[PDB]
Parts: structure tokens; C-alpha cells; sequence
């Protein structure tokens, strides 16, 4: 938190615990509904965290809406979360290197705008009026000597 | 006039100033070379300018022909003085074609040395350019190429050459209209490099830890002012920067300047030409601070976020002052998980960054084109900066090449089936041709050899051989006799003095030393890249590499005893 | 929703629903903890939606955990809402407007 | 050489180019105004400004002795064309003083007609401030506070009136250094006008709905060209940008051009004077456009949320388009909720807003001031064009007090006990103090009661009377005699018949179909704010005003019959 928001940053209580565990039953609705064709009503409850740490840190895993013993594997999570990272940050003012879901990696941010040697262009130009000045004084300098 | 303080301006500052005088100072201590930069500089830039200015002046002749006159044992210190400049144009012109790159390069969006690249999987950005900083990597590897190693050469490469071959035919169509320059234009061309400066001197004194870098360059740490090769690299320094030993000097004020004072001048030009140099060597030493203080900080931060990740700290907490402190409080709480981590904590100092950050020949590159991105439009800044260098390199350039020219265009033996243009250009096509040996992939490594012997040792020696001829060949009486009769004026002991004795014995004293710690230490090593590391490893020169490094010197100095023994197979008849 | 993000806007389903359901729930216990000095566990069940129209339009009341008889007062849940309004913006990319 | 060209360019760019034009062309229907323009530009701007050259060449006397010797009848018309300079000085004045603010409001951030206030409970904007838009209410009451009234007077204010009192200090001290400004500096001064406009130019073509204000300004619309209203306004409007009747021309070329040709600077000057005014009459009116645009796609909006939230609708449905659909589909839905709802459903087309979006005298400020918040550094394009139309004030100003300090500086009888710069700031103290009407609150209004009468009509009447006693009491044949022996050449029977025939006929003409329609309507109504709802609204004169009204036009003009009435009772003896 102090990283990314600075001397402007909110104190992490157990609302805010609630509010993740929201926001993470909403990531999993929306990767069972637009991938799976499937409704589901997960909730906060099915999100169940272990190992919480000051320097913010925990572990969670989710749950069927009630059969307890119905654990979602950790890829169709890995997956639920891709889907919809850029929501759970925005939820909470973070910026994807604040927010570190250990295993999931981000993979984008490709630059793309050059259509050849843009310098290659500026080269030849200036080689052309140079070549040219230069006949232009060869001939000078030999018709008139 | 100001006319003639403008000109005086133009004919001092070149590229030994805003190119050559920082990356030798960040080289050899910072604080220990104006030191003995300041003391050569008194000791063998008054008196030793005065007298080439006063032999040049009194005589009339060419570089050569005064010094045939003066005996018929010295024909062949122009000969030697002329090789000298040869030597030198060849290897010159490769500044003025980086320049030529950087400058095409600055018509982007962003500019190329100010991101990295990405990796293959996508994930982060490149390995080598992270260990490098955007702009080193992009020196080394973008627009060199550089080996790790002086063995492993490759082959010729096809955007340096292209470049450089458009800076040879640039500096051909220069010389083609007409051997000046200046009139009525001096104002502006000699004004811009000031300016461009003062305003990245305003940049860069706006830096975080830009004090750094001045208290690293001015304040000297007495260690390495015992070091010989740290003064006779300033001397000969000054003996580059103001033209000593091209022969040029000689011939400018020949055909020149009838009855006016040489003291003022040469006071003048030794003035303004060591002001430029200290000047210039503060812009730079400003943002190289920056340059250190941030790398020195990353590596606080670094290691702050590992021990933080590692076992478990509030964000926030390990920030920069406590980080003894947690160091050692994390040895009563768990050392059985700190000991086996020990071996990646990054042990960073300032001292250590500030020594080597940036060092190498490319300083001014790497230095300058980082302080172009943390400015508020950079294409602007960057083509103005890359303007004024290319202004300076052509200028020293012709300057350089005028001392190539003039002393074959006026032999009626060569001068007859060739004229003016086309001999001209039979030179540039042959300066051209050679340079092609520092376009290769290990071509930066043989720029810096073709540097630093053949630009400095001749010319000391061919300076000391000058004032041993006119004090006591020619008489020193005599030639204050003449100067007197000529002039109207007596020139004071103190310049009588510096001529016949400080100088001579300075600069045999500063030539046995330098001989002997290099002959009590054995073979030298220069440097490297090494990519994979991302700093300058100092591998060892070749056995064969050895033997150019002496060519050079020989080729370039053992010119006087075989004219001392033609003059004396043509005196037997 | 289209005035704000423009073609890069996403469609509100009931999964929308349910999240500004547990942003209000949020919102109240933050207010009740920061101001009354009370922890009450208010869920997403406890915020009774009516009138769901197509141009996004709806009514909402909150009501206390599980006194379903209890119903906290538009006042409180006013400056509730102040408190922590520009955190539900942020939620859903809009911008009080 | 080209210096001719740009003195005579120096000589036609004023203020009523840039700022007079563009206020007639919006408000006589646009389209509707280059036709008369052009066709009294043809008609009586080549011709009567010919014949004044020719006059003032010919007589080489001031503008008073040379129709005193034409016939001794004539010699009022020198005091009343000298009174209408005096009447013109004063007001005119003012414009300099509202560039001087808006120049000292310029170095801010942001800046002030860029934004609107706050309402007091902080919710929204003003009130005020969003009926007009962000620069019509910093005009109308930041800057000048207007009543909704003309009988609600007021007091003089104190911002204005210290603008005011330093722009007559300023035109004190240029007219200080000497009754000549130009000289070697006619390049730049001439040019930066032009380069402004083609800045603007630039910025204002690339708006969106900039095609409108083009398209508004230069198609005509046959109904409001059969408005003698537009026809008397335009041709005065050529009269007070050319300086007929104000008696400068015949005093500037009277101790000058010894037998130069007149024709070609007449034409060249005409030319030129209307080229600018049609090319300045664009910049302005692309933006003006623009404007009205905007506020045309602001209703349509606006109307368009209001029935979305209104029953209910999708957010994006009801957009442009389908509008009309959308509101006929809303009758068999259900029209009991819309029939109470139809009184608040705003009915807007694009050319109710083209014909009254900024019309006023200050549509110059407001349109230019507006194309400044839309521009990428706004601070420095204010300045630029701020600095600009000063520059273009104080060259009007000096131009129009030189004929009210000369005819004053050559009378041997007042010059006894007052020296030049003595008498020169009195004029410009009593001016000074005079123009303190137009710093009140209903100060606009008085501005533009004593812009349009006393700058048009008495100038216009005076020309007539020139040309009348030109041609009719000096005699044709004699003119064209002397001129044909002076110049050697002969004028074409084209410029004959135009100085008797077509302009004496037209000016008359044009006047009884203006007093015509002012007798055939009854009182006439000018303008107001309405502060409360945002657009002018047009109320009438009171009785009081028009007697003002009436003694502008005969205290400037009927000192003709009382000049031919004192040389009647002197030539009774
Ligand atoms: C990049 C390398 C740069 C090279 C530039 C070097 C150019 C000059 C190289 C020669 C300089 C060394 C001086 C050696 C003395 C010459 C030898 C000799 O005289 O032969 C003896 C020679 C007899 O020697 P023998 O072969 O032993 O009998 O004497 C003659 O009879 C030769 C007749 C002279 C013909 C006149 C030709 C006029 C051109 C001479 C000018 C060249 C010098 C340039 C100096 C400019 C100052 C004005
Ligand atoms: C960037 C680096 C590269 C920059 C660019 C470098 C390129 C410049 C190189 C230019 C080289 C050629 C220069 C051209 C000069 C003008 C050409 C011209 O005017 O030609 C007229 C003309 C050219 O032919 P045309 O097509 O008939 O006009 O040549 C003649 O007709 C004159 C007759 C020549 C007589 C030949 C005998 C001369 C030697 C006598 C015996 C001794 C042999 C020793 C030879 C000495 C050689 C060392
Ligand atoms: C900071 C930038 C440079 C500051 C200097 C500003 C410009 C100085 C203008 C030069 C003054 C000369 C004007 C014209 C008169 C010619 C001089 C003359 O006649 O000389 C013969 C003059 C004649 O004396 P005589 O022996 O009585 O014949 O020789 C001298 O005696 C003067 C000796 C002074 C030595 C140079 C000054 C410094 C030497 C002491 C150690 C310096 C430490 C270096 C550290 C510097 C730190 C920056
Ligand atoms: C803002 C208002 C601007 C006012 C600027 C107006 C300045 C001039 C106002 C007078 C112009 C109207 C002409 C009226 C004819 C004058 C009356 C008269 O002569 O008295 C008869 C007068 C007899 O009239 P009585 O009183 O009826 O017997 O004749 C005299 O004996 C007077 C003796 C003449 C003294 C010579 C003084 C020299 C100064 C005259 C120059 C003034 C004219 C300026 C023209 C400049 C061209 C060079
Ligand atoms: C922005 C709008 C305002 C701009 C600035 C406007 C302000 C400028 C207004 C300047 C007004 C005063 C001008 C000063 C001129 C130089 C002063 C000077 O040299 O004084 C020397 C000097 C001033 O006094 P001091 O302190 O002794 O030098 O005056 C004299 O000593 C000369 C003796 C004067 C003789 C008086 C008799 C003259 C009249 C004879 C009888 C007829 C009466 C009719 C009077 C005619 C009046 C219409
Ligand atoms: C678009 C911007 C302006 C375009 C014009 C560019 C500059 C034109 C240079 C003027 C040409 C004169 C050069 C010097 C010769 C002097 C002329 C001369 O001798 O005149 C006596 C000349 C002598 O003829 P005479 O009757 O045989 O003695 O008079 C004429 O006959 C010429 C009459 C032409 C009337 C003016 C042209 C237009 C009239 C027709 C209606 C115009 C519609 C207006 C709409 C315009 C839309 C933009
Ligand atoms: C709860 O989920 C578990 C799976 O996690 C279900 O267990 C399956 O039960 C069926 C028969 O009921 C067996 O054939 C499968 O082998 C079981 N799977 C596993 C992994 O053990 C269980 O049925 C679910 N219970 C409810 C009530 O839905
Ligand atoms: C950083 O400093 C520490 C201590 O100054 C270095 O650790 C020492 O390493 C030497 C061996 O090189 C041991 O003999 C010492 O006992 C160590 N000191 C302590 C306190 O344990 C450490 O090596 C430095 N960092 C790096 C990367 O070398
Ligand atoms: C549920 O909330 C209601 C209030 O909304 C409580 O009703 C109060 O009950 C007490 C006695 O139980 C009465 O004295 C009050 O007058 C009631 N208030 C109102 C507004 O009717 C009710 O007690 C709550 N029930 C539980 C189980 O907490
Ligand atoms: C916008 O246009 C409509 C129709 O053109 C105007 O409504 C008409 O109002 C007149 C009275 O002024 C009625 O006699 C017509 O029957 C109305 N037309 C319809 C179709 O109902 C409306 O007044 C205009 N908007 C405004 C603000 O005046
Ligand atoms: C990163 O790229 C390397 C090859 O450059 C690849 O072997 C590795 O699998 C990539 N990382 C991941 C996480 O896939
Ligand atoms: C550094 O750590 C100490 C605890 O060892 C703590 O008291 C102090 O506040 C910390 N400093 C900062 C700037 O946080
Ligand atoms: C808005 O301000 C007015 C006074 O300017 C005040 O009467 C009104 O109550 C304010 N609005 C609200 C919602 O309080
Ligand atoms: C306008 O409304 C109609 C329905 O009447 C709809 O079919 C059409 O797509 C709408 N236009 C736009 C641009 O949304």
C-alpha cells in the first residue's frame, strides 16, 4: 500500500478483507458465466483465506457455493483472475505491481509505430544535397579553372 | 575589435575540450587531474605555445622550411609533425560519424536509448539492458556492437561505415569551397557551444545528487596523484588541445601577423582553451553524479524490497536508515533463515558507484544522451546538442586536415599531373578507406588504441626535440636579439627560463617515469564489456595487438634520425 | 455507462448488481465502524434493491444484519455514501457524474 | 523598391480591418455585406481617394488652405473635417485601453474568461456564467460591468479608467519622439499582423463546424440586402478605413511626392486595405462558426438528456438521429406524461445560433479570446495577438492625431505662449478626461452611440461636398488641363465620370433611402444585456439620448453654411 499511494494510503482493517473476498467471488461468477456457460453463485463466504500477514500477504483458495469439500482448481482461478484483474485493482487503487497474486504474471505492453528506418529517411535526404553541392563545385571549379 | 577575441575563440575550443578532457578526468581520479592539468598547464602551455607562435612569426616558412633553415640536421621534424596530423585525421572523423548517428536517431518517438526492449516471453524487458542502463546498452550494442573481446573482430558493419563515409564526404564538400571559414559568421559559430552549454548546465544542476558529482571531481584524494600516468596524460592532453606538434601552429602565423605581440595571443588562446576545458568537464560531472546517486539508490531499494519480500515486513518500514539497524536486529530473531541467505544481499556504496558508473571512452555519449530524457522535450534538445558537436567536429576537422593539405599542395614535384581538388580527395578517399577498421565489431577497442599513443607520445617528444633545437642550436641570444630588433620589445627572463630549462627537464622527467612503472609492472591491460555482467572488465591486450602499439610511435617519431643521416649520406659526395 | 467509458464500455448484468450490492454493504460497515464506533457485519444480502430499469435505475434501502423489521435510516445512509464514494467510483470506472 | 510596398501597407492596416469589419460583417447578415462592400469599394474607393491624392498633390497646401483657395466659400470644410478627427481621437481610444487589460490578464493560470465561478451553497458554477458562456460573461461584467440599461448610469469605475489613462501616457510618449515612426522598421511592424493572422488562421481552420462560419459569412441570403441599413454602413465603413474626410491625406501628400504617379498608389492602398479587411473578416468567423456550432450540438445534447432521465431510456439510444423519431414514437406511448412535460422541450436550429451567437461590439474580443482556451499554450498566443492589436492601436492613434496636431502646430496666433509638447498634452489631458464616460457601467452603450454617427455620417456628407466643389466650382477641364502639364499625363474619361457623375449621385441616393426608412419606421432601438437570461435584447433609446445623437452629426457637420455665412458678412464691408 505505502508504495504505490504514499502518505495517502488507507489502513488495511477486515473491511477491507471483506471487500477482496467480494471482489474475488465476482471475478469467479463472471469466468463461470462468459467461459463455462454455467450460473453460479459464489459468494464472500466461498473465499476462504489462511496466513495473514502485516506486510500484507495471504493465502486463499474458493469453495463451491455450499459443498465444502468442492475446492475449484487453481488453474480455473488463475484463469477467473486474468479475466478480470483489471477490476480488482481498480477496486482498490492498485496498479498491478502493488497487487502480486504470486504465479499469475502479467504479459502485455507491445510497442508498435515505426513503418522502416525512420532515420534511414534524414540520411538519404542529407546525402542527396550533399552528393549535389558537391557535383555542383566539382564542376565549378573545372569549367571555371 | 571583439573581431579578433572571437577568432581567438574559434581557434581555441574543439573537441580535446567537450569530448576527450572529461573522459580522461572521470578516468584518472577526477580530483587528481586538474591538479596536474593545472600544473602542466602553467609549465608547458605559456611558454611552449609562445615560442612555436614566435619561431612561427620570426621565420616566415612553412612548418618544414624553418626548421630546414634553422639546420640541415632538423628537415625531418616536419615530416615527423606531418605524419602526426595524418595519424590523426583517420580515427578523428569516427567522432564526427557517431555524432551523425545520434543525430539521425533523434528524429523518433521515443528515442531508442530511452526504453529497453522486451524479452522473448513478453514478461520483463531485456537482461542485458537492465544490467546496463538504457543508454549504455544502447552505446554498446546498438550503435557498436562491441565484442568481449579484441580477438573476436567479425566483420565490417554497414551503419557505422555508411555513416562515416558520409562525415568523410561532408568534410570533403567543406574543404572544396575554399580553405576559410570565418568572416562576418565568427559571432554565431563560436557562441553556440556556450550557449548549448549554459543551458545544459542549467538542466543539470537541477539533479538530484548533482553535488556528488562536482565534489567528485574537483576534491583530489592523494592515492593516485602518485600514479605516473595520470600526469603525463595531462600534459600531453594540453599538448592535443592546443595543437602543439601538428605543425600547425608554425605555418598559421607565418604569412600572417607582421608586427603584432605573440605574448597576448598566446595568453589569450591558453586562457580560453583551459576555461572551456574546465567548464565543459562541469556539465558533465553534474549529471554523472545524478547518473551514480541513482544507481547507488536502486540498489538500496533492491535489496530493501528483498529483505522485506523474504521473511515479512510492513511496506514502508525498511526504508533507509533503519536498514543497519533491522540488518542487525535480523540476527537474534531467526539467523537459521538469514544465514543461508547471506549471499545475495548487495553490499552498495556511493564511493564505489562514483568510480565506476559511466568510464570508458564514450563518456560524453552515454552522459549526455542521459540527460536528454529526463527533459521536458527531448528530439529538441537532443538535435541541438548533436548539432553543436557535429559544428565543433567539422570545424576541428578542417582545421586538422589544413596541416595535411598545405604542406603537399605547395611541393612543385607532386603538384603537377594533380591538381588541388583531385588530390584533396585522393586523401580523403584514403583517410576514408583506412577508417573502415573502426566500424567492425571490435572496432571501439581499436579506437581507443589508434587514440591515445599516436595522439599523445610523438607529439610530447616532437615539442621537446623543437625547444632543444631553438635554445641550443640556433642560440637564444641571438633569437632574443632578432625578437628584439623585430618586435621592439624584450621578453622577460621568466618565458627565458621556461624555454631552456623547466620545460626540457619536466618533460624527460615525466617520460622516464612513466617508462619505468611501465617496465616494473609488465604488460598492460586495457578493458572489456562483458555483456552478460553489464560492466568493464579489464581483460589483458593480445601479444600481436602489442606490435601496433609500437608501429605507431616508431612510424611516428623515428623520423628525425633517418633525416639526420640522409642529411649526412648527402654531405660526403 | 455510456457516457462515461464510451465503446469500451461493459454490460451490467446481475453480477454488477451483486458488486455494487457488497460495495454499499462495505460502505455502511466502514461508516458504522469509523464513526458509531459499532462493528455490525452488513452483507450484500442486506441491501434491498427495487425498480430495475434498462437505463440503469433503481431504488435501494439497507436493512440491519438480521432484523429484517430494521430499517437503518436514508440519513445514515447518506453520509455512509459520502464516506466512501469515491471508492465506489472507482469500483465500476465512473466518475460522479 | 520593396520599401515603397511595405511603407504603403504600414499606411493601410489599422483598426478598422481587424476589429470594425468582422462587428459589420456579423451584423448585417454576413453574406449580405461583401456584395455592398465590393460594389462601393469599386465605386467609390478608387475614385474619391484618386481625386484626394490628386487635390492635396496638386495645391501642395494643408488640408484647410487649399479648399480656402479653391474659392473662399470653402474654407469650413478644413474645421469640420478637423473636428471630426478631434470627435474621432477620444473613443477611440478606449479600444487600446481593453487590449492593455486583457494583456495584463494574460500572465496568469488559468486564465480568467477560461473558466466560470462558484455558486455560494459550491455545488455548480455561477448562474451568470453558464447562460453565457466562459468569455461573453468575463467580457460583459468583468471587464466592463454593463447595466441592463442605459438609464441605470452608474459611476465611473476605476480599472478601466487606469487602462484609459495609460493608454493616453503611451500615446503621449510615442508622440513625444518626434511625428515619425517608421524608417528601416516598416519590415517587421508591417509583417507582424499578417503572421498573427495566418497563425490563427491555422488554429481556427482546423476546428470542428468551421465550414459554417465561412459558409454564413460568404453565401448571401436575398433578404435583408434590400436593407438600406446594410448599404449606408458599408460604404462608410470603406470612408473610415481608406481616412477619407478626415483631412490627413491631403495634408500627407501635399508636402510630398513632387510628380510621382498618384494612380498607382491610390489603387495599390485600396487594394490592399480591402484585401486585409476580407482576409481578417475569416480568421474570425471560422472560430465564430465553430462557436456556434458548439452551442447548437450543446441544446441538442441537452434536450436529448432530458428525455432519456425523463421516462426512461438506454443510455446512448437517443442521440442525434433518431431524435425526431424518437419524439414522434413518444405520442403513442404515452402522451398524458408528455403533454405537461412539452413546455420545457428546447426547440433549437443551427441557424437561429448563427445569426445571434457573440453579435455585439466586442465580438472581435470574445470570438479571438475564445480560440485561446482551445490552443495548446494559451498564455503566450494571448500576449502574441493582445501585443499585436496594440501595436495596430497605437499606429491608428498617432495617424488620427497627426491631423489634430498639425492644422494646430501651424496657426501663428496660438502658437505664441505654448510650445509643442505644451499644447500636445493638453489635447491629450482634455481627451483623456472627455473619454471617461466610456469607464462607467453604462459605458458601452455610450461608446457605441458616439462610434457609428459621428464616425460615418459627418465624413460621409464632406467627401460629397469635396467632390462637388472639386468638380463643379474649380472647374473639370481646368483640373485635368493642370494635372496633364504637372504630371504629363492624361487621366481616362473612366475617373472622369466617376468624380461628377456616379459617386454624387450615390452618396445622395443612399442617404435619402436611410432618412426614408428612419422616417417610415419611427425611433430606432439599439441593444442590451439582459444579464438575467443571457442574449441581447433590444430596447429602445430614451428621448434624452437622441439629442445627443443629433448634435454629433451637426456639431461635425454644419460648419460648412456657417463658414459660408462668415465670409458673407466679411465680404460686406
Ligand atoms: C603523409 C606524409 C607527408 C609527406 C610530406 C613530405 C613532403 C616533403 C618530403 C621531403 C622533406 C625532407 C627533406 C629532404 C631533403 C630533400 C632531398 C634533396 O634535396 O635531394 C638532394 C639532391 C641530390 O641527392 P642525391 O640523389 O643524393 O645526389 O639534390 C638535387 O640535385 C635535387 C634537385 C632539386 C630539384 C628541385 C625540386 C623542387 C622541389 C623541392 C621542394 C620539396 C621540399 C618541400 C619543403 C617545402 C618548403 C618550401
Ligand atoms: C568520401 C571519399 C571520396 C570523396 C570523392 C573522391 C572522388 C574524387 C576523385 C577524382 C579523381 C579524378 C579527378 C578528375 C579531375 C578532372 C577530370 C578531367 O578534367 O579529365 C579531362 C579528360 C577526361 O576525359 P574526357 O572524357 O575526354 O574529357 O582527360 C583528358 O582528356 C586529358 C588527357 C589526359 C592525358 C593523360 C596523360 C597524363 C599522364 C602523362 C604520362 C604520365 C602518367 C602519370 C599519370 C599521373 C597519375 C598519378
Ligand atoms: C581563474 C582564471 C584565470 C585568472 C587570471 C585572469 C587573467 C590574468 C591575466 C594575465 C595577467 C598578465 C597581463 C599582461 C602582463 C603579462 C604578464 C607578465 O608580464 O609576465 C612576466 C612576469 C615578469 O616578471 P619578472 O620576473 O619581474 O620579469 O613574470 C612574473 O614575474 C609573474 C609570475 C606570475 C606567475 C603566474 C601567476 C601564478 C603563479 C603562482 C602559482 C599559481 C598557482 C596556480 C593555481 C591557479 C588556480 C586557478
Ligand atoms: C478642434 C477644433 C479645431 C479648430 C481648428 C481651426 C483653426 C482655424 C480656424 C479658422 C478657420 C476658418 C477661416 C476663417 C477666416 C479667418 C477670418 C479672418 O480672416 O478675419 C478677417 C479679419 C477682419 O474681420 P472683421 O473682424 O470682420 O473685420 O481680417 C483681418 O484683418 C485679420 C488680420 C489677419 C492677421 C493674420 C494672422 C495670421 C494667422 C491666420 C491663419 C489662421 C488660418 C489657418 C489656416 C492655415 C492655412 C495656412
Ligand atoms: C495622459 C494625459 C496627461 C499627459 C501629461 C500632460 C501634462 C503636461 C502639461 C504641461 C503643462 C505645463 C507645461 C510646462 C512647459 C515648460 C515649463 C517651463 O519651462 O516654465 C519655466 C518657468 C517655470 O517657473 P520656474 O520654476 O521659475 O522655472 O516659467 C517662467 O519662469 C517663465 C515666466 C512666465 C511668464 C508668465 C507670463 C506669460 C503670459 C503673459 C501674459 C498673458 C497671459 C496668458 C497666458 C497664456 C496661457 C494660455
Ligand atoms: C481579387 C483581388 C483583386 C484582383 C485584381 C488584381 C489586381 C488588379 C490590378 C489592376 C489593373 C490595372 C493596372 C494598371 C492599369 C490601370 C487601369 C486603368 O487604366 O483603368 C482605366 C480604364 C480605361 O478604359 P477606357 O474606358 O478605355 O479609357 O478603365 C476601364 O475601361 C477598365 C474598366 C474595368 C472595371 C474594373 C474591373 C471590374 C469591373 C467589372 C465589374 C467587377 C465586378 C466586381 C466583383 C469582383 C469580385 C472580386
Ligand atoms: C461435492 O463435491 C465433491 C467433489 O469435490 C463431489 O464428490 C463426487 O461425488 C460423486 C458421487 O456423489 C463421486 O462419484 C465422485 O467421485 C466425487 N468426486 C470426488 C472428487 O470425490 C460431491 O458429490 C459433491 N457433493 C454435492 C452434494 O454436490
Ligand atoms: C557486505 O559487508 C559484509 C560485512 O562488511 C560482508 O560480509 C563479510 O564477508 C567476509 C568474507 O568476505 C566475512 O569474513 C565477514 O565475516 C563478513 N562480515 C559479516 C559481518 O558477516 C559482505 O561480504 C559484503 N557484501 C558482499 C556482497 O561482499
Ligand atoms: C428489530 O428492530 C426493531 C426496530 O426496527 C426493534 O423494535 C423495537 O423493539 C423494542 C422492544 O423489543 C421496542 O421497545 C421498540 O419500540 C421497537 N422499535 C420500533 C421502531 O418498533 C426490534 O426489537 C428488533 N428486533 C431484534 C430481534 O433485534
Ligand atoms: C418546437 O417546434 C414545435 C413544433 O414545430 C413547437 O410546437 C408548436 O407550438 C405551437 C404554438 O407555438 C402549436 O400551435 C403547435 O401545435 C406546436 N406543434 C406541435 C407539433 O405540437 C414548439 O413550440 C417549438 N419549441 C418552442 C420552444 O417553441
Ligand atoms: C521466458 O522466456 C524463456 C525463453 O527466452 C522461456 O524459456 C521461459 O519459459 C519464459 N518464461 C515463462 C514464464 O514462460
Ligand atoms: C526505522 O525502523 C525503526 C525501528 O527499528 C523505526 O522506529 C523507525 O521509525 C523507522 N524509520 C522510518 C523512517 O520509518
Ligand atoms: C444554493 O445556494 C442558495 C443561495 O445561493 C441556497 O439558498 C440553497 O439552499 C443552496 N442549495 C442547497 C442545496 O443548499
Ligand atoms: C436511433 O434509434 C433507432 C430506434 O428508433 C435505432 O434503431 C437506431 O439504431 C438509433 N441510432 C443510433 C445511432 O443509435
Amino acid at each position: 500500500l505505502k508504495s504505490a499511494l504514499g502518505d495517502k494510503a488507507y489502513e488495511w482493517n477486515d473491511n477491507e478483507m471483506y471487500l477482496f473476498r467480494s471482489s474475488v467471488a465476482y471475478a469467479m461468477r463472471q469466468y463461470f458465466l462468459k467461459v463455462k456457460n454455467q450460473m453460479i453463485l459464489f459468494g464472500e463466504e466461498d473465499v476462504r483465506v489462511a496466513n495473514l500477514k502485516p506486510r500484507i500477504s495471504f493465502n486463499f483458495f474458493v469453495t463451491a457455493p455450499k459443498n465444502v469439500s468442492d475446492i475449484i482448481p487453481r488453474t480455473e482461478v488463475e484463469k477467473a483472475i486474468r479475466m478480470s484483474r483489471s477490476r480488482i485493482n481498480d477496486a482498490f487503487r492498485l496498479n498491478d505491481n502493488s497487487l502480486e497474486f504470486l504465479g499469475i504474471q502479467p504479459t502485455l505492453g507491445p510497442p508498435n509505430q515505426p513503418p522502416v528506418s525512420i532515420w534511414l529517411i534524414v540520411f538519404g535526404v542529407v546525402m542527396g544535397v550533399i552528393v549535389v553541392g558537391i557535383v555542383i563545385l566539382i564542376f565549378t571549379g573545372i569549367r571555371d579553372r | 575589435s571583439l573581431q579578433f577575441v572571437f577568432a581567438c575563440i574559434s581557434y581555441a575550443v574543439g573537441l580535446g575540450n567537450v569530448w576527450r578532457f572529461p573522459y580522461l578526468c572521470q578516468m584518472y581520479g577526477g580530483g587528481s587531474f586538474l591538479v596536474p592539468y593545472i600544473i602542466m598547464l602553467i609549465v608547458e602551455g605559456m611558454p611552449l605555445l609562445y615560442l612555436e607562435l614566435a619561431v612561427g612569426q620570426r621565420m616566415r616558412q612553412g612548418s618544414i622550411g624553418a626548421w630546414r633553415t634553422i639546420s640541415p640536421y632538423l628537415s625531418g621534424v616536419g615530416v615527423a609533425s606531418v605524419v602526426v596530423s595524418f595519424f590523426l585525421s583517420m580515427y578523428y572523423n569516427v567522432i564526427n560519424a557517431w555524432a551523425f548517428w545520434y543525430l539521425f536517431h533523434s528524429f523518433q518517438d521515443p528515442l531508442p536509448w530511452s526504453v529497453c526492449p522486451l524479452n522473448g516471453n513478453h514478461t520483463g524487458y531485456d537482461e542485458e539492458c537492465e544490467k546496463a542502463s538504457s543508454t549504455q546498452y544502447f552505446w554498446y550494442r546498438k550503435t557498436l556492437n562491441i565484442s568481449p573481446s579484441l580477438q573476436e573482430n567479425g566483420g565490417v558493419q554497414w551503419e557505422p561505415a555508411l555513416c562515416l563515409l558520409l562525415a568523410w564526404l561532408v568534410v570533403y564538400l567543406c574543404i572544396l569551397r575554399g580553405t576559410e571559414s570565418t568572416g562576418k559568421v565568427v559571432y554565431f559559430t563560436a557562441s553556440l557551444p556556450y550557449c548549448v552549454l549554459i543551458i545544459y548546465l542549467i538542466r543539470g544542476l537541477t539533479l538530484h545528487g548533482a553535488t556528488n558529482g562536482l565534489m567528485y571531481m574537483f576534491t583530489p584524494k592523494i592515492e593516485q596523484l602518485a600514479n605516473p600516468k595520470a600526469w603525463i596524460n595531462a600534459a600531453t592532453q594540453i599538448f592535443f588541445s592546443l595543437g602543439l606538434g601538428f605543425g600547425s601552429l608554425i605555418a598559421f602565423a607565418s604569412y600572417n601577423e607582421p608586427s603584432n605581440n605573440c605574448q597576448k595571443h598566446a595568453i589569450i588562446v591558453s586562457l580560453i582553451n583551459s576555461f572551456t576545458s574546465i567548464f565543459a568537464s562541469i556539465v558533465t560531472f553534474s549529471i554523472y553524479g545524478f547518473k551514480a546517486t541513482f544507481n547507488y539508490e536502486n540498489c538500496l531499494k533492491k535489496v530493501s524490497l528483498l529483505l522485506t519480500n523474504t521473511f515479512d515486513l510492513e511496506d514502508g518500514f525498511l526504508t533507509a536508515s533503519n536498514l543497519e539497524q533491522v540488518k542487525g536486529y535480523l540476527a537474534s530473531a531467526y539467523p537459521s533463515k538469514y544465514s543461508e541467505m547471506f549471499p545475495q544481499i548487495k553490499n552498495c556504496s556511493l564511493e564505489s558507484e562514483l568510480d565506476t558508473a559511466v568510464q570508458g571512452t564514450g563518456l560524453a555519449f552515454i552522459v549526455y544522451t542521459e540527460a536528454i530524457k529526463n527533459m521536458e522535450v527531448s528530439q529538441l534538445w537532443s538535435v541541438l546538442y548533436f548539432f553543436m558537436l557535429l559544428m565543433l567536429g567539422i570545424g576541428s576537422m578542417l582545421g586538422n586536415t589544413a596541416a595535411i593539405l598545405t604542406p603537399l599542395t605547395d611541393s612543385k614535384i607532386i603538384s603537377s599531373h594533380l591538381p588541388k581538388e583531385a588530390i584533396s580527395g585522393l586523401v580523403c578517399l584514403v583517410n576514408c578507406a583506412i577508417g573502415m577498421v573502426f566500424t567492425m565489431e571490435a572496432g571501439n577497442y581499436w579506437f581507443d588504441i589508434f587514440n591515445d599513443y599516436a595522439a599523445t607520445l610523438s607529439l610530447l617528444l616532437i615539442v621537446l626535440v623543437e625547444t632543444i633545437a631553438v635554445c641550443y642550436v640556433y642560440g637564444l641570444r641571438r633569437f632574443e636579439s632578432d625578437l628584439k630588433a623585430m618586435t621592439g620589445r624584450a621578453v622577460s627572463w621568466y618565458w627565458k627560463v621556461m624555454w631552456a630549462g623547466v620545460s626540457p627537464l619536466l618533460i624527460v622527467s615525466l617520460f622516464v617515469f612513466y617508462l619505468s612503472d611501465y617496465i616494473l609492472t609488465g604488460t598492460l591491460k586495457y578493458q572489456a564489456w562483458d555483456a552478460s555482467q553489464g560492466q568493464l572488465v579489464t581483460k589483458d591486450y593480445p601479444a600481436y595487438a602489442l606490435a601496433v602499439i609500437g608501429l605507431l610511435v616508431a612510424s611516428s617519431t623515428m623520423c628525425i634520425p633517418l633525416a639526420a643521416l640522409g642529411t649526412f649520406v648527402q654531405r660526403r659526395l
